[PDB]
């Protein structure tokens, strides 16, 4: 239960390239499997991606 | 004569939203809550979703 709580804290709170739909090879493959800092897909508008 | 359809409006809206995506991901750079208050779901948005 505590591990899944920490998973909720950690994984479920990750931002991304914020592509509305996009193709962008899955947004540069989720920004090279990191989704840390990349949002360049084409022109995607504001989407928090919760 | 030929006309430019709503696609021009579409990618102008997309680019106007994308202006800050390369530096200012923070949506609208400022907050505005006069009708919708802060959400209270799980410890009030822990760690700002890793900021």
């Amino acid at each position: 239960l505590m591990r899944n709580i920490m998973d909720n804290i950690y994984r479920t709170n990750q931002g991304r390239s914020v592509v509305l739909d996009g193709q962008v090879n899955l947004e540069d493959l989720l920004t090279n499997e990191a989704a840390g800092i990349v949002r360049v897909k084409s022109m995607n508008s504001i989407t928090p991606l919760e | 004569t030929p006309q430019l359809s709503g696609e021009v409006y579409g990618m102008l809206d997309r680019l106007e939203a994308d202006r800050g995506k390369r530096t200012g991901i923070t949506d609208r750079t400022r907050g505005l809550d006069q009708n919708t208050l802060h959400s209270n779901q799980a410890a009030m948005s822990v760690n700002q979703l890793m900021t």
